[PDB]
């Protein structure tokens, strides 16, 4: 993670898909290095077939230039999550932050 | 095989044979010149700072 | 540069350093003042020289 | 700003300290400064290169 | 020509201690303190795990089903694993561990000679109620650094295809800093003390430590007094 | 040619109908093998290991 | 945890009075350790004889000129700084130098004394210009362990054998392995102890320390 900044690394890990973000707001029922499900809120959810949101993440995979591109799980099982939170870091990115 | 005995022969074939270095864009004579080669571990030509 | 760098802050004189106005044998003993810690590496001192 | 944060640091404002040789153990004459500077390793990496 | 001894050697955390050494002459406090911060900060002995074979594992590259850690991240988490042993120069330690909570370093088999000196220290997380784990640590012992890769040289048939390295980081020492402070001792003209205050990750004594230290300035200096 | 066809007589080999053409890991790197994929045309049967 | 003793000590003898011992395969960064940790000893505590008090027979104080001769006392100082002599059985004895007549006053122009070997009897002390030229002085030669500065004292205490000291690390190459250093000791002295005496007694004294820890 950058220790000095300027702002905009947030924006730039999240606007880039590289990173999984929460579709709905809830709680995480089950948290893998493979996928993050989460239970959403009633208040965000549609009233027919429920639901919870299964996140798969990728994992270590080849990028364009040879490099690699693997997603981390950054919440911890049964943790509140809101929508437009951070839920796995990608490649080069620390709790939703622009690493590089 | 990379068999431990030939790097003590290479340092023999090294010993008086100059090399010669070159950089990109070659201006004058200069930008050729020979050097004796000094065995190095890794992947990095070492250049004296004065040249 | 940095070679030049050090030649420069080696030959350099402030006003006052330790050893200022002693006088010493010849370089070696000059060095011998400097490494040990005695002496400043930059101080007006007369020295022999050959 | 910056030497305000340096305060409640504990640490000079100077952003310069005392530096030791590893070597000798002597000291450098004169602060350096040390800090924290983000760093990027690019990838031309010399095993590709070579 | 007084030669110095040891004083108080003041433990403060399981972590780090000040010894003292109190007859020094003049600038033999730097003279010596220099000369033992290089050899305690490099060589000395220390253990660190080396290979690690896991369950249903082929390579340090796949997840676990049922667990949060990468297999890589989880061999990162065994190097920091502090140990000791006492009449083994390997020994191989068995972990189990199964149910959702934490898996932590006082999950593994104990041993004669094992002493873990963290046993919070967090291996991984485990998110399944029956998710099990099992593991075969080799924990070697050397000085040092050495790294995975130099390690594949003698190889000669590692084969087991689940056996991972990692690399060796071993040492038990982390961080040395030496302050020569001038002692007075009731008679004598003038004396300097000498105070390493050194921090350790608990796999060697500090005494013991500064002795092996300062064995090897001697044992080097062997050839040196004579030609 | 002739020296050839006395060393195979010598050391008895019986020299292939067939070159070798297998795919070689690249020199100096090396790694792990974390994934084989096979494809195969549609209508030559698939082979043990695909 | 076996450790890594040194092989071949080529000493290239430069002379009579200085050297360079070689020392090859060293482990990592013991080079420094090592060198420097002797560099340290040699420069400072050393066991020596050199010259402190001088007291001139004419002219009390520095600042004047004895008549008939060229040095001024300031400058015979320094030669009297680098007079290199050794005793044996005192560890302090004041000699007497007397002489006269147009001609460079030697060191060899001293009163020989039981322990006294003076090093060099080439040694310029001063020299003595025209007529006889009054010229005697008692010079107080007492031993120690260093270089101790007129300042903190009237002259330089030299005791040191030692003139100057450097230490490299060089790149030394086992077998197999990858980097190790080379130690190259360059040594210099004022001959009354060869660099291969000093250099053992040196380190000598760096284990002496070292006895409570062995």
């Amino acid at each position: 993670k950058p220790l000095v900044g300027t702002g905009m690394e947030r924006a730039v890990a999240v606007d880039s898909g590289v990173t999984a973000v929460a579709k709905r707001g809830g709680v995480v029922q089950y948290v893998d290095a493979s996928r993050i499900v989460i239970k959403v809120n009633e208040d965000e959810m549609y009233p027919g077939e429920a639901g919870i949101d299964i996140y798969n993440l990728t994992k270590y995979t080849r990028s364009n230039q040879n490099t690699c591109i693997n997603q981390m799980p950054c919440v911890s099982l049964g943790e509140p999550v809101e929508r437009g939170d951070v839920l796995a870091d990608g490649p080069s990115t620390d709790l939703g932050e622009l690493a590089l | 095989r990379e068999e431990a005995v030939v790097w003590d022969i290479l340092d023999e074939v090294i010993r008086e044979h100059p090399v010669l270095l070159n950089r990109a864009p070659t201006l004058h004579r200069l930008g050729i010149q020979a050097f004796e080669p000094v065995l190095i571990e890794g992947k990095a030509i070492q250049l004296h700072p004065l040249v | 540069q940095d070679v030049v760098l050090g030649l420069y802050y080696m030959t350099r004189d402030c006003v006052n350093a330790k050893g200022e106005g002693m006088v010493l044998t010849g370089p070696k003993e000059a060095e011998r003042l400097y490494r040990s810690g005695l002496a400043s590496l930059h101080a007006r001192v007369k020295v022999r020289i050959t | 700003e910056i030497k305000e944060l340096l305060k409640l640091g504990d640490l000079p404002t100077s952003g310069q300290i005392r530096l030791y040789d590893g070597r000798t153990g002597e000291q450098f004459e004169r602060p350096v400064t040390v800090g924290y500077m983000y760093m990027l390793k690019l990838n031309h990496l010399v095993d590709d290169k070579m | 020509f007084l030669k110095p001894r040891l004083v108080d050697i003041e433990q403060v955390s399981s972590t780090h201690a000040k010894v003292t050494l109190e007859p020094l002459e003049r600038g033999f406090g730097h003279t010596l303190g220099n000369a033992l911060r290089r050899i305690l900060l490099s060589s000395m002995p220390g253990c660190a795990v080396t290979e690690v074979e896991i369950d249903g594992v082929l390579h340090e590259y796949s997840t676990k089903e049922g667990v949060q850690e990468d297999i890589l991240e989880i061999l990162l988490n065994l190097k920091g694993l502090a140990v000791r042993v006492q009449g083994k120069d390997e020994v191989i330690l068995t972990l189990n561990k199964s149910g959702i909570g934490p898996v932590t370093a006082a999950d593994i088999t104990h041993d004669g000679d094992v002493e873990i000196v963290k046993p919070q220290h967090v291996i991984c997380h485990l998110t399944d109620e029956n998710a099990s784990i099992s593991m075969r640590i080799k924990v070697q012992r050397g000085r040092g650094y050495v790294p995975a890769s130099t390690r594949i040289h003698s190889e000669e048939d590692e084969r087991p295809i689940g056996r991972l390295l990692v690399d060796a980081c071993y040492s038990p020492v982390e961080r040395i800093a030496y302050n020569v402070e001038a002692a007075r001792v009731e008679q004598r003209t003038d004396l300097d003390k000498l105070v390493i205050e050194m921090e350790t990750n608990g796999t060697i004594d500090p005494e013991e430590a500064i002795r092996r230290a300062a064995t090897i300035l001697a044992e080097q200096l062997e050839a040196f007094v004579d030609l | 040619t002739p020296e050839e066809k006395l060393l195979r007589a010598i050391f008895g080999e019986k020299a292939s109908d067939v070159k070798d053409s297998s795919l070689r890991v690249p020199n100096g790197v090396s790694g792990t093998v974390i994934d084989v994929q096979v494809f195969t045309r549609d209508g030559v049967e698939k082979d043990k290991r695909a």
